[PDB]
Parts: C-alpha cells; sequence; structure tokens
C-alpha cells in the first residue's frame, strides 16, 4: 500500500517565519492529496485539496505545492494561532493514508513560570493517601524541571507530571507535578517543597510548605 | 449549514460489540461519500471505511475487514459503523467525515467519538479542593476510569485562567488530573468558585467549593 | 468551400468504419488495460500511449469533420455536437492521465478519479451514440 513520508515530525517556528512541511507519496499519486490540521481535541479541517487549491475561507498564509511525489505545505507568515498538527494525505489510491504527522510550535520570548504548591486536603487525607501538587503556571519554552523534597530529602519514583499544550494566543504552557504519599509517610515529615530550574529564573525557585 | 453528530461510542468488553452512528445535515448521504477515520489516543489518524451509497461502493481498512460495517439509512440521513470482535487496539476516537464523493477529498469532519476497548470497569472519581495581588486554586480529580471526565468552573460561568490538565494513568490503572484556576486574591472570601467535575462514563457529577 | 472539397470526400473510403472499429480497439485496450495486474512504469506508458494516439486520431478525425464539413452546418445538429463534445474531454483526460500530469495540480480540479471513469464510460456510450 501507499506510504506518506512526512518530515519533519516536528518543528518549531516564530511569529513571522515560513514554514515548510514535507510528504513524499511512495508513487504518483497524481494531485490526490490534500493537507488537513488539527488542533489538540479537535476535529481536523481541511486547509488544501490537489495539493494546492486552497480550500475555502482557509486564510492563504497555507498553501500547497506539488512535485513528482514530493507535496510541500507551506506556511507563510506563521501565527500563533497556528500550533497544531498538519497531516498530508493521499486520496488517489485505496486505503486512503496519512502521513504520521508535523506537530508545529510556535516560538516565542522566553518568559519564566509562576510557581504555587498545594498541600494534600483533609478531604483526602481522610481516605489513607496524600497528594502534593506543585503548580509553573504560563511558561515558555517547554523545558523545565521539577524536583520534589521532602525535608530536604529528594524525592524520586512518586510523582507524575502533565503538560498543558500550548496556548494559542499567548503561546505558553502550565505544567503541574504530583507527588503522592501514603498518609502513613506524610505524617512522618514537615517540609514539603517543589524546586523548578527553567530558562526564565536565574536561578531555581522553591515553594514549599510545612505539615 | 454542514454538521455530523456522532453519537454510539464508550466502553466496551473485548470481543464486545458498538454501533457508532453519524446524523447527517447539510447535504445528502445518498449522493456523497461518508467516512469514518480513527485515532489512537496520542497517534495519527487511520482511515477505517467508507461508503458511497450512490455507487453502492464501500470500502475497508485491513485492520478492520470482516469485523466492521460500514452503511447508511438514505432516509435518516444518518451513516453508521458497527463494530464487532473489539480488541483494545480499536481504542480510538471515530470521527465521521464526508466528501463530495469517492475521488474528492474530505473537507468536513465531526468532533467524533471515544471508543474505549478494555475488560476493566467504570469507577466514577473522587474530587479534593487545591485551596489557594493574584491566587491560584483549583480541584485534583482522582481514581477514574475510563476517560474522560468534564470540568468546568461556576458551571462554565468562570473561563479565562483556566487550565484542565491531560489526565495521567497512575500505575493503579486509573486516571487521574488537576483543573487549576487564577484569580484575583481580592476575592477569595466574597467570590464563590466551584468546579464541576463530570464523568459521564459513571453518571457522576461533583461539585466541590474551594475556600481558603 | 474552396477545400470543403477534397476533405469531405477523403471521410469517406474508408474512414466510414476504420474510425470506428478504431473505438472497438479503443474499448478493448481499455479492458486489457485495466485487467493486467501489477503492470510496470515501462508497460503502462506503452497503453498509455497507445491509448493517447488513438485518442490524438479521434481528434483530428473532428478538426476534419468541422474544417470539411464548415464550422455552421456541422454545430447546427447539436446532436452530432455531443459526439465532437465527448470527444474533446476524452482527449482532456486522457492527455492529462497519460502525459500532461503531473502538471495537474495546477488545473486545481479535484473529483480526478470520477472524471477518468467518466472518460472511459463515455468512449463506450460513443458506440452507443452510433445506432
Ligand atoms: C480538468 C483537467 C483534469 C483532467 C485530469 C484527469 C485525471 C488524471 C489522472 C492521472 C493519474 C496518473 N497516474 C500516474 C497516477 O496514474
Ligand atoms: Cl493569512
Ligand atoms: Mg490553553
Amino acid at each position: 500500500d501507499i506510504q506518506m513520508t512526512q518530515s519533519p515530525s516536528s518543528l518549531s517556528a516564530s511569529v513571522g517565519d515560513r514554514v515548510t512541511i514535507t510528504c513524499r507519496a511512495s508513487q504518483s499519486v497524481s494531485s490526490a492529496v490534500a493537507w488537513y490540521q488539527q488542533k489538540p481535541g479537535k476535529a481536523p479541517k481541511l486547509l488544501i485539496y490537489s495539493a494546492s487549491s486552497l480550500y475555502s475561507g482557509v486564510p492563504s498564509r497555507f498553501s500547497g505545492s506539488g512535485s513528482g511525489t514530493d507535496f510541500t505545505l507551506t506556511i507563510s507568515s506563521l501565527q500563533p494561532e497556528d500550533f497544531a498538527t498538519y497531516y498530508c494525505q493521499q486520496y488517489f489510491y485505496w486505503p486512503i493514508t496519512f502521513g504520521q504527522g508535523t506537530k508545529v510550535e510556535i516560538k516565542r520570548t522566553v518568559a519564566a513560570p509562576s510557581v504555587f504548591i498545594f498541600p494534600p486536603s483533609d478531604e483526602q487525607l481522610k481516605s489513607g493517601t496524600a497528594s502534593v501538587v506543585c503548580l509553573l503556571n504560563n511558561f515558555y519554552p517547554r523545558e523545565a524541571k521539577v524536583q520534589w523534597k521532602v525535608d530536604n530529602a529528594l524525592q524520586a519514583g512518586n510523582s507524575q507530571e502533565s503538560v498543558t499544550e500550548q496556548d494559542s494566543k499567548d503561546s505558553t504552557y502550565s505544567l503541574s507535578s504530583t507527588l503522592t504519599l501514603s498518609k502513613a509517610d506524610y505524617e512522618k515529615h514537615k517540609v514539603y517543597a517543589c524546586e523548578v530550574t527553567h530558562q526564565g529564573l536565574s536561578s531555581p525557585v522553591t515553594k514549599s510548605f510545612n505539615r | 449549514e454542514v454538521q455530523l453528530v456522532e453519537s454510539g461510542g464508550g466502553l466496551v468488553q473485548p470481543g464486545g460489540s458498538l454501533r457508532l452512528s453519524c446524523a447527517a445535515s447539510g447535504f445528502n448521504v445518498s449522493s456523497s461519500s461518508i467516512h469514518w477515520v480513527r485515532q489512537a489516543p496520542g497517534k495519527g489518524l487511520e482511515w477505517v471505511a467508507s461508503i458511497s451509497s450512490y455507487y453502492g461502493y464501500t470500502s475497508y481498512a485491513d485492520s478492520v475487514k470482516g469485523r466492521f460495517t460500514i452503511s447508511a439509512d438514505t432516509s435518516k440521513n444518518t451513516a453508521y459503523l458497527q463494530m464487532n470482535s473489539l480488541r483494545a487496539e480499536d481504542t480510538a476516537v471515530y470521527y465521521c467525515a464526508r466528501s463530495y464523493s469517492w475521488s474528492y477529498a474530505i473537507d468536513y469532519w465531526g468532533q467524533g467519538t471515544l471508543v474505549t476497548v478494555s475488560s476493566a470497569s467504570t469507577k466514577g472519581p473522587s474530587v479534593f479542593p487545591l485551596a489557594p495581588g493574584t491566587a491560584a486554586l483549583g480541584c485534583l480529580v482522582k481514581d477514574y476510569f475510563p476517560e474522560p471526565v468534564t470540568v468546568s468552573w461556576n458551571s462554565g460561568a468562570l473561563t479565562s485562567g483556566v487550565h484542565t490538565f491531560p489526565a495521567v494513568l497512575q500505575s493503579s490503572g486509573l486516571y487521574s488530573l488537576s483543573s487549576v484556576v487564577t484569580v484575583p486574591s481580592s476575592s477569595l472570601g466574597t467570590q464563590t468558585y466551584i468546579c464541576n467535575v463530570n464523568h459521564k462514563p459513571s453518571n457522576t457529577k461533583v461539585d466541590k467549593k474551594v475556600e481558603p | 468551400r474552396v477545400q470543403f472539397r477534397v476533405r469531405a470526400v477523403i471521410d469517406h473510403l474508408g474512414m466510414r468504419v476504420f474510425g470506428v472499429f478504431l473505438i472497438f480497439l479503443d474499448i478493448i485496450l481499455m479492458i486489457i488495460d485495466l485487467s493486467l495486474p501489477g503492470k510496470s512504469e515501462s508497460s503502462q506508458s506503452f497503453y498509455d500511449g497507445m491509448a493517447l494516439a488513438l485518442s490524438c486520431y479521434f481528434m483530428l478525425d473532428l478538426g476534419l469533420r468541422i474544417f470539411a464539413y464548415g464550422p455552421k452546418n456541422f454545430f447546427t445538429n447539436p446532436w452530432e455536437v455531443a459526439d465532437g463534445l465527448i470527444i474533446v474531454v476524452t482527449f482532456v483526460v486522457t492527455i492529462f492521465y497519460t502525459v500532461l500530469d503531473e502538471y495537474v495540480q495546477e488545473t486545481g480540479a479535484d473529483g480526478l478519479g470520477e472524471l477518468v471513469v467518466l472518460a472511459r464510460l463515455l468512449r463506450v456510450v460513443r458506440l452507443a451514440r452510433i445506432f
């Protein structure tokens, strides 16, 4: 069957930049290629069909080209709302195939997180387990290190992170880290701290509490 | 106007069956092509099946040949996908989509429907407060299956500053996630903040007043 | 009318049927084309070639049934303008399938697969047109 080999699998460019995304078809599919954009947890929308026809209502910054079996989506003045994943498809032969996707991230200016920490509620502790949550709010770039410290003891293996998808207006990320303990262990100790490392902080920040 | 409304999704045991449904408005199934395309959580788009009633023409992906059947009731302007012998690899958001006919680009997709294939069983979630210039507060939504939950704040009245996080699969086998919002510090004590968790797979609706 | 003489008499004996047998040929060549699995680029070119040629022919035959009869008298009978329009559509599809690709993005047309099937059907309707 037909493969659509698409690259890069992800890229990061600034507002105003011209990005190029490529899709090679394993054999001629003529001009039956289409490009779709999909924002996170949404249905794809169509941008281009027949390789290079702009679909009605789509901003003309988006264009398509054919060269033999090489297809190119060009976004020629990247806007911050263009954060999405872009999929090429061929629909000439069957089955219909898609490329693995390009995940476009918008490069913006450095911004340090704001850091919050939250102790476990009474509610939860009255059930045998204690979750402590460290929040990093609205920052860029996405690289960030969170370490948990219990009474200066560096905590490994017992926390989990989740990052939001990149904002579509101001291009930032938020992140949570959850330390999870048994009521028993949470009672054994006093000082609960998360240290956050990031490029917009000139040295790591700690938020802590006691109890 | 063109709309495609999928329903029929949800949780189902391996070996089991489901029947997705797609309701069309703004064009006619009977002369158009309807497709079902799916997306395994975290992955790409896999085409699954198509029908162009006008030609008595349907078609299937190999991963699905034999187990799934696509069809249209041209008088309800609706399409269906019958899914039998579900396996775990079939877990996905299943999108209904249309094109003018079978050799024309797909030009519109529904928001899709979540099919989860698993032996494991619906558990609704526990909900805890993350109690608190600018101040941060939130809800920890914890120990639930399957995805997904639906947090809003003050019955969706509050949206600005709100971040709900991707659920995280705990090693237990259940999900938890948090939802946080940032608000002015002056408003704690005067303004009331509630988070409306909602887990349709369990008919669970929980509301936590969070406060200092 | 100065040339309409020598042409309109050349379009008989034996172009009457050769042209028709050439239509049968065309459909046959297509059925073989569609029946042979997995033919190479080179075999494909070869069969695409024969399809185009046979189409170029039908195209000339029609810049003669117009040069020879004259724009207005052929064109009066719109019945023949169907069979003429038909020729032209298929020639356009074939020229693109066999040679002018991969310039077709430039046409901005979509529905390429059904265009093709159409033009294949049209070749048959050509005999159907013939009483
Ligand atoms: C309006 C002009 C468009 C007519 C084009 C007809 C479709 C051309 C199909 C080309 C298929 C070529 N190939 C090598 C993939 O088989
Ligand atoms: Cl634009
Ligand atoms: Mg956001």
